[PDB]
């Protein structure tokens, strides 16, 4: 009583029913180094300006 | 007659070149920090400044590729 599957049906994507526990991490992966402060704030006029040598602006 | 006409009391002097002296100070304090700030984001990496680029992780493909072991 076999019946030969059809064109399309044995390149469908099925899904399966296991035990078998999900591997929290498959690629043995480190920790991540921790990113930067990025900082926040209100912007404030530069204080005395350039700053440039004789600048006063 | 002349110091009337032409001229100041010494105070005006005297204030406006402590105010100067304040002024130009604080600008010399700030050029000592920014040079120091500038050494030690330059030696580190981990400040705002000097922050080279690196690989986008968001072009990775995260997807199954035709062989289990990736
Ligand atoms: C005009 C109608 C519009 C109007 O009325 O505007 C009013 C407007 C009101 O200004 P303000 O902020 O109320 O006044 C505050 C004080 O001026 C105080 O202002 P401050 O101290 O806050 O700002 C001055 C500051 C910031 O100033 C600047 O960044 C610009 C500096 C030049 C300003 C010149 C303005 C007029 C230009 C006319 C042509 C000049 C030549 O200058 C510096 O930081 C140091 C500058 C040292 C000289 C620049 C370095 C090179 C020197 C040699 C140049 C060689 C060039 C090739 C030759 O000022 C003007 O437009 C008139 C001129 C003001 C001159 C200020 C600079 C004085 C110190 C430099 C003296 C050089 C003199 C040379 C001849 C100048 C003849 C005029
Ligand atoms: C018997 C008398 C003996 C003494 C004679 C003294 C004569 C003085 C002549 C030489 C003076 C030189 C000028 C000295 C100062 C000029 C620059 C500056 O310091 O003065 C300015 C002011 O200058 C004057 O306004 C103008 C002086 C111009 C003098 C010109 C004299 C010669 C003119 C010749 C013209 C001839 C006629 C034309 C013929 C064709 C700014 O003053 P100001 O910031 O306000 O002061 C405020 C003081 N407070 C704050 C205490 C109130």
């Amino acid at each position: 009583g076999w019946v030969r599957p059809d064109l399309g049906e044995l390149s469908k994507v099925t899904k399966v029913k296991t035990d078998r526990p999900l591997p929290e991490n498959p690629y043995h992966s480190r920790a991540r180094p921790e990113p930067n402060p990025e900082a926040e704030g209100d912007l404030k006029p530069a204080k005395h300006g350039s700053r440039l040598f004789f600048w006063t602006m | 007659w002349i110091a009337r006409t032409f001229y100041d009391g010494p105070e005006k002097n005297y204030e406006k070149t402590m105010a100067i002296l304040q002024i130009e100070a604080e600008k010399a304090e700030l050029r000592l920090k920014e040079l120091e700030v500038r050494r030690l984001m330059r030696a580190r990496g981990d400040g705002p400044w000097y922050q080279y680029p690196t690989i986008d992780k968001a072009l990775i493909d995260h997807s199954p590729k035709t062989t289990p072991d990736n």
